[PDB]
């Protein structure tokens, strides 16, 4: 009644990541297990297919010689070995159930895991306000906010401790994730915190 | 003692039919 | 060569209640064996329709699709909230299974006005040595718009960088932003800095600004 | 459901269209095989076109040194004398048969095939990588001929033949739960050895864990050295004379010891599948169409009558729980003391919602 993906992260463009999809709630011999590399809005792209009952593996052509699909069926799990990972394979990888008898579209996908591959280490953001003025207040309401710029891994959870529109990040000239976030409160009267998971830093700025 | 077989002979197809 | 699974509409807005139609054509004869999936962003696909006729168990009965031959249609009759998601056309008769470009649907609201403001670059940014000056269009409809930038009545050269939210949950309204990233070396070699908006709701462009 | 199957002869004179390729056999009635054949009498060279569904045993010889020289022995074959209407045989077409003429006109003639109940189901025997031609076992074929009389020959391009399956699916009502038990008494004492066996359910689907609950109550002065446990495909083939094999497909010789005057409960789980039983040439797979990868042949469902010594390939399954009992004492290794119980279950595919069967 379940499906997960553990692992996945930031890796140099030469090496290896390998992913553990620790399924639960059914038989590994009546399903076929697939990997889908949709990535960040580029599209939807299939990676892998293992059929344990028959013991066959099918591979999307772009990951032939450096991607490995396995499954150790005792633990009901399944694996993706990624050696020689480029920056295009950078993705959010996906695990996908099937009916072995017979294949009738991909039953159950999983929470997913952010793979990330670019030539730049982890960084934490520096958090600087967007402090309102006469130029950010309209009809009673005013706009406080918090730019969050120049951090590498998969993005962050904002913590202001409605009208709180937070933006999917952008990759800057240096390839560091930068993203903005505002609020609209009334012109009388508030502080923002951003908590990067891969940084062990929780910067709580205050908008003035 | 009966006819044998030396084949694999065509590709089978499917057309469309009247919805009813 | 691989199959493509191109859907006829790329994105579209239309009205909560009516009938929606996505054609998808395969680069060759995948008899039947087409599949459709919706995905609200931040989650992963629920499955909707297998074999191109049969709809998944657990699906809105307002769903089904068909094949005109090589052309494969998907259709919803009287939609609802939380159906505001992109819809994915999949072929699985051959290896590799192909997917669909995507098809974005949005709840179609009436043209809200994009509430445009502007923000100087923060104090701590100027101590860094580079400036990110944030514009913020907010709570509007529809998607398309254009923020043109200026440094003393001359337009930007790509230093600007857009970033939007999706359909607001209970609002069906958008929100936009555009960071103009410029060196503090160049932040101060000028005075004028302008955010030039042009929307449906704004016939003549409104342009806010700041000199700090 | 708006599509039909069609393959035509080499020279395109004779085209055949069929509803389905899978014609399912509930023990009582087999779904009629209904279809049409179109003729292009611009090329109606011959003066008669028949049709025949054939039930046949496809075997390659043990001694046949020819790669792919397979022969077929006919178990059941019938004819509809369809092109053109022979006197008197006036019949009502089907829902299917209708929409096909409406689509194609009376250029196309019908046939209907009411399969009989006491027939094999399409079953195919696993090949070795040695064998190369058409898969061996029970296959079916609608063929489409053109020949002036029935006692006339058929030209290798003046013809099309399609392969159908007659198949079965798991019954809705779950059988009663399988338990068999037994008890052996040896010379050395009257205190007995007892073995009880239970499956969790009577019907299992391809790829599903079978869970066997063991209960060895040993009251002997003999020890249970190990406990083989096995899932075995019984085959009952009938071509010229009745054959039989019981090859194992799933196994676990876990080495649990029940020492004397000890109880024991263990629940060994175990899954059949075709990955590890590919070496076992001649094992029965389900019905192959051209050469795809089938499943472990599903259980054959006989009538409550169990009419005859039935043709073809009657499959069943049975879990075995053998205890390996230490010998020795008065007769030494001379007399075998093992103890086993066999449990039979059903392994087929469930009923499909509506939809029937690279990357599948």
């Amino acid at each position: 009644v379940q499906l997960v993906e553990s692992g996945g992260g930031l890796v140099q463009p030469g090496g290896s990541l390998r992913l553990s999809c620790a399924a639960s709630g059914f038989n590994v011999y009546s399903s076929s297990i697939h990997w889908v590399r949709q990535a960040p809005g580029k599209g939807l792209e299939w990676v892998a297919s293992i059929s344990s009952y028959y013991g066959y593996t099918y591979y999307a052509d772009s990951v032939k010689g450096r991607f490995t699909i396995s499954a150790d069926t005792s633990k009901n799990t399944a694996y993706l070995q990624m050696n020689s990972l480029r920056a295009e394979d950078t993705a959010v990888y996906y695990c996908a159930r099937s009916r072995q008898f017979w294949y009738s579209g991909l039953d159950y996908w999983g929470q997913g895991t952010l793979v990330t591959v670019s030539s730049a280490s982890t960084k934490g953001p520096s958090v600087f306000p967007l402090a309102p003025s006469s130029k950010s207040t309209s009809g009673g309401t005013a706009a406080l906010g918090c730019l969050v710029k120049d951090y590498f891994p998969e993005p962050v959870t904002v913590s202001w401790n409605s009208g709180v529109h937070t933006f999917p990040a952008v990759l800057q000239s240096s390839g560091l994730y930068s993203l903005s976030s505002v609020v609209t409160v009334p012109s009388s009267s508030y502080i923002c915190n951003v908590n990067h998971k891969p940084s062990n830093t929780k910067v709580d700025k205050k908008v003035e | 003692r009966t006819p044998p077989s030396l084949g694999p002979s065509c590709t089978t197809a499917s057309s469309s039919l009247r919805k009813d | 060569s691989d199959i493509q699974m191109t859907q006829s509409p790329s994105s579209l807005s239309a009205s909560v209640g009516d009938r929606v139609t996505i054609t998808c054509r395969a680069s060759q004869s995948v008899s039947s064996a087409v599949a459709w999936y919706q995905q609200k962003p931040g989650k992963a696909p629920k499955l909707l329709i297998y074999s191109a006729s049969s709809l998944y168990s657990g699906v809105p009965s307002r769903f089904s699709g068909s094949r005109s031959g090589t052309d494969f249609t998907l259709t919803i009759s009287s939609l609802q909230p939380e159906d505001f998601a992109t819809y994915y056309c999949q072929q699985y008769k051959y290896v590799p299974v192909t997917f669909g470009q995507g098809t974005k649907v949005e709840i179609k609201r009436t043209v809200a006005a994009p509430s445009v403001f502007i923000f100087p670059p923060s104090d701590s940014q100027l101590k860094s040595g580079t400036a990110s000056v944030v514009c913020l269009l907010n709570n509007f409809y529809p998607r398309e718009a254009k923020v043109q930038w200026k440094v003393d009545n001359a337009l930007q050269s790509g230093n600007s960088q857009e970033s939007v939210t999706e359909q607001d949950s209970k609002d069906s309204t958008y929100s936009l932003s555009s960071t103009l990233t410029l060196s503090k070396a160049d932040y101060e070699k000028h005075k004028v800095y302008a955010c030039e908006v042009t929307h449906q709701g704004l016939s003549s462009p409104v342009t806010k600004s700041f000199n700090r | 459901g708006t599509r039909v199957f069609k393959k035509a002869s080499p020279n395109g004179k004779l085209t055949v269209y069929l509803g389905k390729r899978d014609f399912v056999d509930h023990i009582d009635l087999v779904e009629p095989v209904d279809g049409v054949v179109l003729v292009d009498p611009e090329y109606l060279k011959e003066r008669r076109v028949y049709v025949t569904l054939t039930c046949a045993f496809r075997y390659g010889r043990e001694d046949l040194d020819v790669l792919g020289l397979t022969f077929r022995k006919d178990l059941f074959v019938a004819n509809v004398q369809s092109f053109p209407p022979a006197p008197e045989d006036k019949k009502p077409l089907t829902r299917l048969q209708e929409r096909l003429i409406k689509k194609l006109g009376e250029h196309a003639y019908p046939f209907t095939f009411e399969i009989p109940p006491n027939l094999p189901c399409s079953v195919t025997l696993q090949p070795g990588p040695e064998d190369t031609g058409k898969a061996c076992g029970v296959d079916y074929e609608v063929k489409a001929f053109c020949a002036e009389n029935l006692e006339e020959k058929i030209h290798k391009r003046n013809s099309v033949r399609l392969v159908i399956r007659k198949v079965q699916y798991a019954p809705e009502r779950p059988g009663p739960q399988p338990t068999a038990e037994t008890t052996r008494q040896f010379l050395m004492s009257d205190k007995p050895l007892h073995l009880e066996a239970s499956l969790d359910k009577e019907i299992y689907y391809h790829g599903e864990p079978i869970s066997v609950n063991v209960h060895v109550t040993n009251n002997t002065n003999k020890t249970v050295k190990k406990i083989k446990i096995s899932v075995r495909q019984y085959a009952d083939i009938c071509l010229f004379n009745t054959a039989q094999y019981k090859c194992p497909v799933a196994m676990e010789e876990a080495d649990d010891t029940v020492a004397p005057s000890s109880t024991f409960c263990k629940v060994y789980t175990l899954t059949p599948f075709l990955a590890n039983n590919r070496e076992k040439r001649g094992l029965a797979l389900d019905g192959k169409l051209k050469h795809e990868d089938t499943n472990l042949a599903s259980s054959t469902l006989l009538r409550e009558g169990a009419n005859r010594e039935i043709l073809g390939i009657i499959v069943s399954y049975k879990v075995k729980v053998k205890l390996v009992v230490s010998r020795g004492g008065l007769l030494g290794d001379l007399a075998s003391s093992d103890v086993a119980v066999e449990l039979p279950f059903t392994l087929m595919h469930p009923k499909p919602k509506e939809e029937p069967p690279p990357e599948h």
